[PDB]
């Protein structure tokens, strides 16, 4: 898929 | 007091216990996000609570001690520690 950069915490911490 | 997208202290604490334990988690910008909280919590000195976080994620990353884990504890105790050197004069002794 290659999303660049992957977060999870900073993902759902900008995604909210 | 948004943290991981978790906007509740409740969901924080259950989010972050996911995030420790189940995740592949990407780069240390993740466990620099808590660092930021710490940070912003010592601004607001809403501390009552980030000591709560602090005290849970040594809990966790203790239980999950695995290499990036492991490493994590030793960065997010210590940044936590150096800002509150900086504001409070005084190291969060959560052992």
């Amino acid at each position: 898929q290659s999303t660049g950069t992957e977060p999870f915490f900073k993902q759902k911490s900008l995604l909210l | 007091g948004n943290l991981a997208g978790a906007v509740e202290f409740n969901d924080v604490k259950t989010l972050l216990r996911e995030w420790i334990t189940t995740i592949s988690d990407p780069m240390e910008e993740d466990i620099l996000q808590v660092v930021k909280y710490c940070t912003d919590l010592i601004e607001e000195k809403d501390l009552e609570k980030l000591d709560l976080v602090i005290k849970y994620m040594k809990r966790l990353m203790q239980q999950s001690v695995e290499s990036v884990w492991n490493m994590a504890f030793d960065f997010i105790l210590d940044n936590v520690q150096v800002v509150l050197q900086q504001t409070y004069g005084s190291t969060l002794k959560v052992t």
